[PDB]
């Protein structure tokens, strides 16, 4: 189910008996679907035999390399199952510990007898503000369950554990995305891509020639300029790590799902680490800084192709415009991005990016990323007030 | 999870 009212005709087992709002419900309260746990289930749900549960410590270069491989092999793929994302191993540590990570809030699940990963989900604390209130929460990713192991329900019992020890934890509300429809989602958000090498993404049909256009138009009418325009930017440096807070924080605050960062999260978040999170300043005449944009990087692997194996992809993060104008901004994100090799630049439609897209010549998608709270009953919002961005 | 889009 990837669309709404295909969505309607299912029946959901699993989230059904969970504290979400069901798929048709009108929602005009806020709060809670059922109380904080006084009295929490100590022992872990039980898994199919052969299979235990695992911590992963990430900090072990052999284990974080078992997680990268589990992905690589396993995790999200499009709709046609022609490319597949490939979390480098060192972005897989910038996602899954930031400040406050716990080791049990990453959950594999090993084969008993070989050792072999085979199941993952993960959990990382995140102050989340809904509407006019302000929760901390966790926010799950990566949820992955090995091809081999799928349709036995292995994923239910991997949500219902890491619920479990984030409820030990003193924490009863999370968000999560998902590109299917579940019950149930408060903001709807749509990807859009922005050819770099409209020549590769064309050649491993990522991109498809529009109509009445060839390959030679289609190279020139996305030609970019080889260097940024905007005055005084530069990449952001640790000095830099108060104002960027400052202006995330004022920013964020015109959206109603919004991160909460504190400013060491915001330096986790942002401080540039080449190959994962780019993040640049724009420091005037003054030497204020005045705006910052950001993207992550986040390749993908292209199957059953004898010469393009990888697609480099970027992924619009935070964009904080104060002095110059967001289209201007943007503009030199893609620029920066065709510098660093990237093939693809995406954007969901939320916040303000409505007001840059179709002029910057991105290209819509076909898929939908759904936002949702678990535990957390409240109106949902256009995409223009969601103002969170996972990985 | 993130999903991954391509254009339609
Ligand atoms: C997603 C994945 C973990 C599902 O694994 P599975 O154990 O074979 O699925 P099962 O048949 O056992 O049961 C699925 C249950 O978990 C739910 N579920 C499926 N995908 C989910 C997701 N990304 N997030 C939260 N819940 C999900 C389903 O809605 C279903 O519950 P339901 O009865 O209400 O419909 C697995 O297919 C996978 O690893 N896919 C590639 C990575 C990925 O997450 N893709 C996005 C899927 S939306
Ligand atoms: C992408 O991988 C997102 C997968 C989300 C799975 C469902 C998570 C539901 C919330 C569980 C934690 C609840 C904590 C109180």
């Amino acid at each position: 189910a990837k669309t709404m009212e295909e969505a309607s005709k299912r029946s959901y087992q699993f989230w059904d008996t969970q504290p979400v709002p069901k798929l048709g419900e009108v929602v005009n309260t806020h709060g809670p679907v059922e109380p904080d746990k006084d009295n929490i289930r100590q022992e872990p749900y039980t898994l199919p035999q052969g299979f235990t549960w695992d911590a992963l410590d990430l900090g072990d270069r052999g284990v974080l390399k078992e997680l990268y491989t589990l992905l690589n092999e396993n995790y999200v793929e499009d709709d046609d199952n022609m490319f597949r994302f490939d979390y480098s191993p060192e972005f897989l540590l910038w996602a899954l510990r930031p400040p406050g990570w716990l080791p049990q809030w990453h959950c594999g699940v090993r084969v008993v007898s070989s050792r072999k990963l085979v199941g993952f989900i993960s959990a990382i604390p995140a102050n989340i503000h809904i509407y006019d209130t302000e929760k901390k929460m966790v926010e799950i990713n990566f949820l992955c369950v090995h091809k081999k192991l799928r349709s036995k329900r292995v994923a239910p019992v991997l949500i219902r554990e890491i619920t479990r020890r984030v409820h030990l934890e003193g924490i009863f509300q999370a968000v999560y995305t998902a590109g299917v429809v579940l019950p149930k989602p408060v903001g709807t958000c749509r990807y859009w891509h922005r050819s770099l090498n409209p020549r590769k993404l064309i050649e491993v049909k990522f991109s498809h020639l529009s109509r009445n256009m060839t390959m030679q138009r289609t190279m020139k009418l996305y030609r970019l300029p080889e260097t940024p325009k905007t005055a005084g930017l530069r990449p952001m440096e640790t000095k830099d790590i108060p104002v960027v807070h400052q202006l995330l924080t004022r920013y964020l605050k015109q959206f109603h799902l919004t991160p909460v960062m504190s400013q060491e999260e915001v330096e986790h978040w942002f401080y540039p680490q080449e190959n994962i999170i780019d993040t640049f300043v724009v420091e005037n005449a003054n030497g204020e800084v005045t705006d910052f944009l950001s993207f992550y990087t986040l390749p993908s692997t292209i199957m059953n192709h004898p010469t393009h194996k990888s697609l480099k992809a970027a992924y619009s993060f935070y964009n904080v415009h104060t002095q110059t104008p967001l289209l201007d901004l943007m503009s030199d994100a893609l620029v920066l991005a065709k510098m660093k090799g990237f093939d693809v630049f995406n954007a969901l439609d939320l916040m303000e990016n409505k007001t840059f897209l179709e002029k910057l010549k991105f290209g819509i998608g076909d898929g939908n990323l759904q936002y949702y709270l678990y535990n957390w009953k409240c109106p949902s919002m256009g995409a223009e007030k969601v103002g969170l961005v996972l990985q | 999870a993130n999903c991954f889009s391509k254009p339609r």
